């Protein structure tokens, strides 16, 4: 499934 | 046969003031788009964009949507942070892009995973080939890189890119096998166009082919003429296939001496054509 | 910040045959940012029901879109693609040529 990003920038 | 890929292309664009950012994600298997999500739908959801995707039921679409919505949030936050990193005012629109996915060999071994970002049209940060170091493009992205190192996020991404990405790619190829596991050879021909009293243009056409990779070259008895050609970029026909052309200016009297050569997954042997009506 | 001015190709889905139904395409690529106005023209006149692909982008992060519509080309009618983008000081018009 679509990868949800981890820590934000 | 041959390698395959699963890729997503994700774009978030802020709109100064009190529009939330436009968020758009598109998925492709090889050269075939199969899904999308757009925040500007009035009820936005991951949606199929290829008929074979209608084989996925309600839970697939719901799980995909929750994931998109979570990432939408991620970009709302990350757009605000970047703006502060670059000391940009609120007046301005800015753009984050992300791509991720997997390339796999004929044997299904992962060939390469990707997870990278651009901000305002330039590289921001990229997961390297090793799937555990990061290349940052400027001083702002360095800050991100140190955070993501501290956090160990590359481990998470690596885990998805090995395993999950590949499994879902295999499934899509199966669900879509009638259209994805099919090669359409170029329909090729040469057209003749008067130029002067001494010259004419021969244009070699490749039409209706899939996948998009193709080589079109002109020769004169096995002398490559590639750097003397006029070319166009490979272009989509709109029906799931692609088009290209390559043209050469040749002397009147000598047209038949020139050959156009076409290389494509669909051709076991490359095509050789001439102006020979 | 990088800005990139669009490349434009205007072409038919199949080889044009006077009086036979077809699709007119305007493929716009290599641009940044993504905000862009495209329309398809028949005799200088904007065609009403044009569709486009979902926004995507290439390895260099520049965006691309296909705009398209059903049409029936004739010997007399002229078609074109008109594009407006921040990188263009005025809209760019590219005429359809059956042989390109």
């Amino acid at each position: 499934l679509y990868l949800v990003c981890g820590e934000r920038v | 046969m041959g390698p395959h890929s699963l890729r997503y292309f994700v774009t978030a664009v802020s709109r100064p003031g009190l529009g939330e950012p436009r968020f758009i994600a598109v998925g492709y298997v090889d050269d075939t788009q199969f899904v999308r999500f757009d925040s500007d739908a009035d009820n936005p959801r991951f949606e199929p964009r290829a008929p074979w995707m209608e084989q996925e039921g309600p839970e697939y679409w719901e799980e995909q949507t929750q994931r998109a919505k979570s990432d939408e949030q991620w970009f709302r936050v990350s757009l605000r942070t970047a703006q502060r990193y670059y000391n940009q005012s609120k007046g301005g629109s800015h753009t984050f892009q992300r791509m991720f996915g997997c390339d796999v060999g004929s044997d299904w071994r992962l060939l390469r995973g990707y997870h990278q970002f651009a901000y305002d049209g330039r590289d921001y940060i990229a997961l390297n080939e090793d799937l555990k170091t990061w290349t940052a493009a400027d001083t702002a992205a360095l800050i991100t890189r140190r955070k993501w190192e501290q956090a160990g996020d590359a481990e998470y991404y690596r885990a998805y890119l090995e395993g999950e990405c590949v499994e879902w790619l295999r499934r899509y190829l199966e669900l879509g096998n009638e259209t994805l596991l099919r090669t359409d050879s170029p329909k090729a021909h040469v057209t003749y166009h008067p130029r002067s009293q001494v010259d004419v243009t021969l244009r070699c056409w490749a039409l209706g082919f899939y996948p998009a990779d193709i080589t079109l070259t002109w020769q004169l008895n096995g002398e490559d003429l590639t750097q003397d050609m006029e070319l166009v970029e490979t272009r989509p026909a709109g029906d799931g296939t692609f088009q290209k052309w390559a043209a050469v200016v040749v002397p009147l009297g000598k047209e038949q001496n020139y050959t156009c050569h076409v290389h494509h997954k669909g051709l076991p042997e490359p095509l050789t054509l001439r102006w020979k009506p | 910040m990088i800005q990139r001015t669009p490349k434009i190709q205007v072409y038919s889905r199949h080889p044009a045959e006077n009086g036979k139904s077809n699709f007119l395409n305007c493929y716009v690529s290599g641009f940044h940012p993504s905000d862009i106005e495209v329309d398809l023209l028949k005799n200088g006149e904007r065609i009403e029901k044009v569709e486009h692909s979902d926004l995507s982008f290439s390895k260099d992060w520049s965006f691309y879109l296909l705009y398209y519509t059903e049409f029936t080309p004739t010997e007399k009618d002229e078609y074109a693609c008109r594009v407006n983008h921040v990188t263009l000081s005025q809209p760019k018009i590219v005429k359809w040529d059956r042989d390109m």
